[PDB]
């Protein structure tokens, strides 16, 4: 498929999704099954003013990825922008 | 010296001894197959204990990155051989060592057969010797995998400036061309040649994939200089094409033209941005080993100095010194284990520059810091001391940050003052913050950042004057092309405005910052500032998934995507804002008989799921006749916002407040006792909530369920179906804002998560049906009719 045709395709494709996210019910669990599951995202930070996407993402995890995760030992961290801006720039107090 | 090139061939080259070759003629070593057994015997050889190397049935043994030399070496030290490149073989140091896996480069499997390839660049004679550093380019399936960059220095007085040369490939140089005197620069650049001498530059982003040949004459002077390379543009689609080229040769020059300009006029595409304070990471006692046959017998580093004590001896050195690269090894195993979480593929990079000598049989301590990012890997500075509190080895270590997906907060979280501080310290909040205001005050004439800060009650937006007008006439623009039955019912957003409107007000009961048109820009406005704060310090993988919750995922696409520019961001968010304000009925008060209810499903009862909740909402608002459905799937079993009319929302509370207070659950009853009974038996209980909830006036307040909890100030239902007039406008502006070049596939493809289909980003054929199917819409249905007409 050539580069422009694509491009062309990717907008479209787009303008739907956003155009029905407008009035359409959100499969916001479905999400939390692509990444926190398919991909193993071991690094979950909310931009936002305040940790609620942290809460259902922890939510998610400590209901069906706490016995998912520890067999594979990875390290889930559960950021929010307002609360962990520490741990996003990494600048621990000494 | 022939001799001593002769006896180190003998020992360490492969090959029939001939020395005269062109050192400037690339190197090809031989093909080498990995097998697990060299892997195996050279990790336990170098103390290797990461279980990435271990050999582990199902999964595919990784190679060390270490190993990367016993392939490459045959071919690098080979490049010291030349009758050109002359010098004492056993006072030869090895300087720096440089691994770095180009960004792509899946790390070695362990049945590959990987090709070596080694190029002579820097051929340079300094007054304290005479410095080679040479460049082994290491391919697999015809790719390229790693890079291994060798330093290497030869003592003595080397006065051989004939064959002194610099082959350097200078880095590219991006240059934005926004004033008028930036091209009369260019222009008057001699250098600077055009394939069309006519081609504006104006606004244009030219790169220079420039590198220098250099003939020496003295030990700063350079006999003969050329600079060349195809300067390119960055079309709208972020396609490269080449339309000039830089050619410059002079001969006597101390120095390039070229590279002045650069460090004044010029930007480095890449900086590694510093942390405030580097992170102790650790302080690890690395300790050589007795011998190093196990490690020269693997390796195949035979240089006898290591093993023998006649040799080092001979070579005034003070002892069997133990082989380097086996400590750089030991340092980076350590790194691995600490710095890459005990993973070889979040290893990018690893360079260490060998300072002073160690022997075998030390305690060498080794203080590793995480002291910077770039582009989302962490930066390790590592330096090893040994018990004379005297640092024998340096080294930097590029380490891939693993996966982390973004979630964009939506509304209902705004707050007053919300990013005022970061709007203050850094640059590119400030950078963001003010494009947008600038936006907003020549567009619609009010600050965005005056409603965030000090949020007014009512803003007055004057048309008094020139600047008035401009305002106004897109104040008329905005319009709905709602569909009702077929045909399109156009109502312009401010009937009021009009040709003869000299102002209008903004009116909010407590502050215009919670009324969702201003909520919108400000909570993506920031978010995206924040991200670019991240992005100037470098902490973003560019692995990173990102999905957004109703609002958010506009925040998320715009800052992980760059889909649509800031301006593209503020017209599209706003326009979303008061489409959603101005979709639904309102009074003074901006008070419209819908909202929201985030419902816990294990409250009502523990045994109560998401599919009890969706027959529930399926039941009640056909019973009903109102309208409310579920529009947010948050937590599985644990939260799900359901958006709806006001009556609605307070007769489905009602409905799961009773289930919970009678303790009967949906689910036992419809499958267990009997069939097509809880249908006829829940229209009673919808009845008797119904008949309750609608008595209540039109502007009821939302009270707080036993499950339910009452979504604050939700005036609009979000994502509902109440809204679904409101997409034939919304598409329609969607196609005006968003370009077809902006869109860049792979940057999006596997990376953002769309909220109607909670699957990666791909352009195929059954994820435009799955949309299809999700929501039926003519440009998709079109498309999958129309899908190998495309390809070709």
């Amino acid at each position: 498929m050539k580069p422009e045709v694509e491009q062309e395709l990717a907008h479209i494709l787009l303008t739907e999704l956003l155009a029905y996210q407008f009035a359409s019910p959100v499969r916001w669990i479905e999400t939390q099954d692509v990444f926190l599951k398919d991909f193993n995202t071991e690094r979950v930070v909310e931009i936002g003013p305040s940790p609620t996407l942290a809460g259902m993402a922890q939510r998610t995890l400590k209901n069906k990825y706490e016995s998912y995760d520890a067999a594979l030992s990875l390290h889930r961290e559960i950021l929010c922008y307002s609360k962990d801006a520490k741990e996003i720039y990494y600048t621990p107090d000494p | 010296n022939q001799r001593i090139k002769e006896m180190y061939w003998k020992l360490w080259i492969d090959e029939p001894f001939n020395l005269d070759f062109d050192p400037r003629d690339v190197i090809k070593g031989k093909d080498f197959e990995i097998t697990a057994k060299e892997v195996y015997d050279f990790t336990h050889a170098v103390g290797n204990n990461c279980e990435d190397f271990v050999s582990r049935p199902d999964r595919t043994m990784l190679a060390p990155m270490d190993f990367a030399i016993v392939v490459g070496w045959r071919a690098i030290i080979k490049a010291i051989f030349p009758n050109t490149v002359d010098g004492d073989l056993l006072k030869l140091v090895h300087l720096s060592n440089g691994y770095k896996m180009i960004p792509g480069a899946k790390p070695l499997q362990v049945g590959d057969v990987v090709s070596t390839t080694a190029v002579i660049e820097s051929v340079v004679n300094q007054p304290t010797g005479k410095i080679v550093d040479v460049v082994g380019t290491l391919s697999r399936n015809g790719k390229p995998v790693m890079e291994v960059t060798s330093s290497f220095f030869y003592r003595g007085n080397y006065t051989d400036f004939e064959n002194t040369f610099q082959k350097t490939v200078e880095p590219v140089y991006q240059m934005h061309i926004k004033t008028s005197k930036d091209i009369a620069v260019l222009r008057s650049k001699e250098w600077f040649q055009l394939d069309d001498e006519d081609f504006d530059l104006l606004n244009k982003t030219l790169t220079f994939e420039t590198e220098t040949e250099v003939t020496f004459k003295n030990a700063n002077i350079f006999s003969s200089v050329k600079c060349f390379g195809p300067i390119k543009v960055e079309l709208p689609t972020k396609e490269t094409v080449e339309i000039g080229i830089v050619d410059y040769e002079a001969g006597a020059s101390h120095g390039n033209p070229v590279v002045d300009f650069l460090k004044r006029n010029g930007s480095t595409l890449e900086q590694k941005v510093n942390l405030e304070n580097p992170i102790p990471i650790a302080v690890l006692d690395s300790y050589t080993p007795s011998t190093n046959e196990p490690y020269a017998r693997v390796s195949g580093d035979l240089n006898p100095i290591h093993v023998s004590r006649h040799f080092a001896s001979y070579a005034n050195l003070p002892g069997t010194i133990t082989h380097g690269m086996f400590s750089s090894a030991s340092v980076r195993a350590l790194i691995e284990n600490w710095a890459a979480d005990s993973v070889s593929s979040r290893v990018r990079g690893y360079t260490c520059q060998f300072v002073d000598m160690v022997l075998p049989n030390t305690a060498l301590k080794t203080s590793i810091q995480h002291v910077g990012m770039i582009n989302g890997r962490k930066l390790i500075k590592f330096e090893t001391r040994n018990e004379d509190d005297v640092v024998v080895l340096t080294g930097e270590a590029e380490i891939e940050q693993p996966v982390t997906t973004f979630v964009f907060t939506g509304q209902g979280s705004q707050e007053q003052g919300m990013g005022m501080d970061l709007y203050k310290t850094s640059k590119a909040a400030q950078d963001v913050w003010n494009r947008a205001d600038n936006h907003f005050k020549d567009t619609y004439g009010f600050s965005i950042l005056d409603i965030v800060i000090n949020n007014p009650v009512n803003l007055t937006i004057h048309f008094g004057g020139e600047k008035g007008k401009r305002i106004r006439e897109n104040y008329s623009a905005m319009i709905f092309e709602t569909i009702v039955d077929g045909k399109l019912k156009t109502e312009k957003i401010f009937k009021e405005i009009n040709e003869h409107s000299t102002s209008y007000t903004f009116r909010s009961e407590k502050g215009l910052l919670s009324a969702t048109q201003f909520t919108q820009p400000a909570l993506t406005l920031m978010e995206k500032a924040a991200f670019e704060d991240l992005k100037s310090k470098g902490l973003i993988p560019a692995d990173a998934t990102f999905a957004g919750h109703s609002l958010g995922e506009y925040a998320a696409l715009a800052s992980l995507a760059d889909v649509m520019s800031i301006e593209s961001l503020v017209e599209v968010v706003f326009y979303r804002g008061m489409t959603m304000q101005v979709a639904v009925p309102r009074d003074e008060l901006g008070r419209s008989n819908y909202g929201m209810i985030a419902i816990n499903p294990g409250r009502v009862a523990a045994s109560f799921s998401q599919e009890a909740l969706q027959y529930v909402v399926e039941r009640v608002g056909k019973r009903t006749g109102w309208l409310v459905e579920i529009v947010n799937y948050n937590v599985e079993n644990q939260q799900y916002v359901a958006a709806g009319d006001l009556r609605a929302l307070d007769t489905v509370t009602n409905v799961l407040n009773f289930i919970k207070l009678q303790k009967i659950d949906i689910i036992e009853l419809q499958k267990s006792l009997s069939l097509e009974e809880v249908e006829g038996h829940l229209f009673e209980i919808i009845d008797e909530a119904s008949k309750k909830s609608a008595v209540k006036p039109r502007p009821l307040k939302l009270e707080r369920g036993f499950a339910c909890i009452p979504l604050v100030g939700i005036s609009v239902p979000f994502h509902s179906t109440y809204l679904m007039n409101g997409v034939k406008p919304f598409k329609s502006f969607l196609k005006k804002n968003i370009i077809k070049e902006n869109v860049k596939v792979a940057r999006l493809a596997g990376k953002y998560i769309p909220n109607l289909t909670a699957k990666p980003f791909q352009v195929t054929k059954e994820y435009f049906q799955d949309v299809y199917d999700l929501t039926g819409s003519e440009p998709i249905k079109e498309i999958i009719d129309n899908w190998e007409k495309y390809e070709q």
